[PDB]
């Protein structure tokens, strides 16, 4: 097999990202796993003349462990020359389809070599621990596991693949991103699974394993909820005309001039109030406007999609996707059930991976999330709870809501 | 002088090897150099040189602290250079070793002088020795000294030459680090002092020179400021200086020595220390001590009265840390397993941010400890932790960030962490309802803070020298002043909401502290917001007022 020549971006330096320090556990895993990926020629080690690194991880995919390298800065120096040469076209319909199966064809790529110059910029460390030793280093030979470039440059030889199966099911959507195959139908639940399974010998048949499902159906901006009491009070209404006065930023047709004259002189806190003719009639006209989506909110493909996450508590975390402030592209509330044996930072580590498919499945691009949670503590657990294969951007955002249950 | 294999070095992309000029110097040291050149040349570390593509770099010398020496200016030469990999940025601490009975230490020599240098790199190494006029044209065969690439290089050297004598004795252990080499093995004394002999011959094969037995180093051992003894570590001798006046280096260098010291001396602070350090003014002037820090350094000067010790590490035993408060923001942790002798000791302090609360800040020191933990052990530790579950619970239940606490028990040790107070989560029944509100001018600075109540009580307080963010949490402490056990506050203003919501216990501003003094004795209080200047019924009059 020849090579696909791989350029950086000209000026472009290749990575060099700090390791992190790891538990004996995994450094263990990770040296075993090496050695096997050595023999086999996959990867070689260097020497002090290759500058570059690149962080490694060692998750559970199972009682096994997987090793997981965050090609993140790699990605943004080599990749963002190639959505452009060698990219990937992102199908509008998937989000559509009732039914979307992810298939992980991950080890199609290790069969492939990669461009003896570019390889360099693979590098890699296992680390020591105590500063006892320098660390292992190592580079790859083959095309690796979550470069943004290993797809790009197999996509020849996956639509080759494919091409007789999407023959007689020219009805499925098939998408690839990264190392997973996105398969969307119609079908019912017992069909699709079918379906899936066919699909998944043919690729066993021609040599591509894969370890042996969502529904975008309801998929939309949530519509702002406003609390339906029986009976009402001083604070119930200051709380109404607080969230309405907010939304007017959103859906700028909101009136509060008739609710807030409904409590006139400065009365206590649990006094009730009866609502006027007009006052309902304000409460049912902004009802309808929140109700029914914006005007103006469409998705730019120049700019980044940001994900906001905010903590609710009993295990319920609510969040948005947008690009601008407040032109909201997507909306929604995850809830765990892992009963007792779910902690705050499971939930957050599954909040993040499931918004980061449905940003996948519907325009092609991950997020990047604003954190809540201090930045050490998520650099130390994140990698307990990851299944996940990419690894998206993140910031933490020190600073707290103080909106939450406008959410 | 090593047969070992040269690593292969380019030049930064697109540029050339470096042409400086040799300066005139004086002949006195002209014929000092070559009586190095020659002795040099014979040892086959340089080789003389002809016009062909001749680079250049500058070369001096100087006394010694008997014998003249020579020395090469690569800092043109050092620019051009590819980057290498990084050489060891941290050290192991001594907290992390396990004790291995018998302990060797070999330094080699003229470590860098025995590796030999790329050979299409030499040509950019020339330098010259002038006259009064030729000129004597010479470059490197060996890692030159000062080279950017000889550190990195000489390690993954010597690391190579290890490599087949570990492959026979997996007995022994070896730590390197830069011309050191540190051999440490459960073998009695006999059996160990003849594998050191067998690893010396097997050095000096590639060309590197050991110290003789006569030389070995003995303990305790004075390494990267340390007391390496045999069954115990501490750091060397500190030493805080008594000066009448304070320069701001001088107050520098002693938060190093005290910061330093918090490894193993249980009890350092250093808060007061660096507040005065806070100046960020340039490093002559003389600051002025304070009273609290004349205090905080008397207190550190009876800690290291005595002199402390630590244990090595013993990978069959658990791991344990504990935390202690100490009030003014400082906390404190030992990390050890066996009670009467630490591992390592050390500090947190929350210097980041304007309020905060115990409990946060008690999360905040588990994770440091976690973090230092898995660097020198490659675990976690078990936490032995002041302070109680159905505390912990509810803080972070209520909070807004997410926060992961680990296994741990409840040592009861005063001072505890509790929480001091809770809000309300809905309004009280029964409770006045004070709508304050507060305003200031940017310009004047002058201000006010008032509030109206349902009961129709009215107040108005004039401030001087104040903000809108001054002046509304002081119409909140003025309500609370002025109210029953339990009170019922309706503020506009999103900062002042902001403070009080996060429930500290601490601050910087005496304003919130005087607060916080209030909502303790409070017994109940419901704290609510409403938009500012929306006609709700309440802020209206206030606003007016104020
Ligand atoms: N000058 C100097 C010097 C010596 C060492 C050092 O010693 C060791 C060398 C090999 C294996 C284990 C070692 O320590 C185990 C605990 C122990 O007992 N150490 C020696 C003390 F008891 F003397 C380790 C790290 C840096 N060093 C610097």
């Amino acid at each position: 097999i020849e090579t696909v020549p791989v350029k950086l971006k000209p000026g472009m330096d290749g990575p060099k990202v700090k390791q992190w320090p790891l538990t004996e556990e995994k450094i263990k895993a990770l040296v075993e796993i090496c050695t096997e990926m050595e023999k086999e020629g996959k990867i070689s080690k260097i020497g002090p003349e290759n500058p570059y690194n690149t962080p490694v991880f060692a998750i559970k995919k199972s009682t096994k462990w997987r090793k997981l390298v965050d090609f993140r800065e790699l990605n943004k120096r080599t990749q963002d020359f190639w959505e452009v040469q060698l990219g990937i076209p992102h199908p509008a319909g998937l989000k559509k389809k009732k039914s979307v199966t992810v298939l992980d064809v991950g080890d199609a790529y290790f069969s492939v070599p990669l461009d003896e110059d570019f390889r360099k910029y693979t590098a890699f460390t296992i680390p020591s621990i105590n500063n006892e030793t320098p660390g292992i280093r190592y580079q790859y030979n083959v095309l690796p596991q979550g470069w943004k470039g290993s797809p790009a440059i197999f996509q020849s030889s996956m639509t080759k693949i494919l091409e007789p199966f999407k023959k007689q099911n020219p009805d499925i959507v098939i998408y690839q991103y990264m190392d997973d195959l996105y398969v969307g139908s119609d079908l019912e639940i017992g069909q699709h699974r079918t379906k899936i399974e066919e699909l998944r010998q043919h690729l066993l048949r021609w040599g591509l394993t894969t370890p042996d499902e969502l529904h975008p159906d309801k998929w939309t901006v949530q519509p702002i909820v406003l609390p339906e009491k029986d009976s009402w009070t001083v604070n119930d209404i200051q709380k109404l005309v607080g969230k309405l006065n907010w939304a007017s930023q959103i859906y700028p047709g909101i009136k509060v001039r008739q609710l807030s004259k409904l409590l006139r002189g400065t009365k206590a806190l649990t006094e009730v109030i009866p609502l006027t003719e007009e006052a309902e009639l304000e409460l049912a006209e902004n009802r309808e406007i929140l109700k029914e989506p914006v005007h103006g909110v469409y998705y730019d493909p120049s700019k980044d999609l940001i994900a906001e996450i905010q903590k609710q508590g009993q295990g319920q975390w609510t969040y948005q996707i947008y690009q601008e402030p407040f032109k909201n592209l997507k909306t929604g509330k995850y809830a765990r059930m892992r009963g007792a044996h779910t902690n705050d930072v499971k939930q957050l580590t599954e909040a993040v991976q499931k918004i980061t498919t449905e940003s996948i499945v519907i325009w092609g691009k991950t997020p990047k999330f604003k954190l809540p949670i201090q930045k050490e503590t998520w650099e130390t657990w994140w990698t307990e709870y990851w299944q996940a294969t990419w690894i998206p951007e993140w910031e933490f955002v020190n600073t707290p809501p103080l909106v939450k249950l406008w959410y | 002088i090593s047969p070992i294999e040269t690593v292969p070095v380019k030049l930064k992309p697109g540029m050339d090897g470096p042409k400086v000029k040799q300066w005139p110097l004086t002949e006195e040291k002209i014929k000092a150099l070559v009586e190095i050149c020659t002795e040099m040349e014979k040892e086959g570390k340089i080789s003389k040189i002809g016009p062909e593509n001749p680079y250049n770099t500058p070369v001096f010398a100087i006394k010694k602290k008997t014998k003249w020496r020579k020395l090469v200016d690569f800092r043109e030469l050092n620019k051009r250079t590819q980057d290498f990999w990084e050489v060891q940025l941290g050290i192991p601490h001594p907290a992390g070793l396990k004790k291995k009975k018998s302990v060797t230490v070999l330094d080699v020599g003229d470590a860098y002088f025995s590796v030999p240098l790329d050979e299409d790199f030499r040509k950019y190494t020339a330098f010259t020795i002038p006259s009064i006029n030729p000129g004597i044209r010479y470059q490197y065969n060996v890692l030159p000294q000062g080279w950017k690439g000889s550190p990195a290089i000489f390690q993954s050297s010597m690391t190579k030459i290890l490599e087949p004598f570990a492959a026979q004795n997996p007995d022994i252990v070896i730590y390197q680090y830069m011309d050191d080499l540190y051999v440490g093995s459960d073998l009695e004394i006999g059996q160990h002092r003849t594998k050191i002999e067998e690893l010396r011959q097997h050095l000096l094969r590639w060309g590197l020179t050991t110290p003789d037995k006569k030389h070995q180093k003995e303990p305790p051992f004075l390494w990267m400021g340390y007391e390496l003894h045999p069954d115990k570590w501490t750091v060397q001798p500190i030493v805080l200086p008594e000066k009448d006046s304070w320069t701001v280096n001088d107050i520098q260098k002693l938060v190093g020595k005290l910061n330093w010291a918090s490894q193993i001396y249980p009890g350092i602070k250093v808060r007061q220390l660096s507040k005065l350090l806070r100046g960020t003014k340039a490093l002559t002037e003389v600051i002025p001590l304070t009273e609290e820090a004349e205090l905080e350094l008397a207190e550190n000067r009876e800690i290291l009265k005595e002199p402390v010790h630590g244990v090595y590490y013993d990978p069959s035993k658990d791991l344990i840390a504990e935390i202690q408060k100490q009030g003014q923001g400082q906390w404190t942790y030992q990390i050890y397993q066996e009670p009467f002798k630490n591992l390592k000791t050390g500090k947190y302090a929350r210097m980041r941010g304007a309020h905060t609360n115990d409990v946060k800040q008690l999360t905040e020191a588990v994770q440091k400890i976690t973090t230092e933990s898995i660097v020198i052990w490659g675990k976690t530790p078990k936490f032995k932790l002041p302070i109680q579950k159905e505390t912990w619970e509810t803080w972070w239940t209520e909070y807004w960030q997410a926060t992961w606490i680990p296994e741990w028990e409840f040592v009861n040790t005063p001072p505890l962490v509790k929480l001091w107070y809770q809000l309300e989560k809905e309004p009280i029944v029964g409770a006045e309802t004070f709508y304050v509100d507060g305003a200031a001018n940017r310009e004047t600075k002058l201000g006010k803070a008032g509030y109206v109540t349902n009961k129709g009580r009215q107040k108005v307080v004039p401030l001087t020298n104040t903000t809108n963010q001054k002046t509304e949490l002081q119409a909140i402490y003025l309500a609370l002043q002025d109210s029953g056990l339990e009170v019922n506050i309706v503020t506009d203003s999103q900062y002042a909401l902001g403070i009080i919501q996060a429930q500290p216990d601490k601050s910087e501003s005496e304003l919130v502290n005087q607060i916080i003094e209030q909502l303790i004795k409070k017994e109940k209080v419901y704290l609510a917001w409403v938009p500012a200047h929306k006609g709700i019924g309440g802020n209206e009059q206030v606003d007016k007022l104020v």
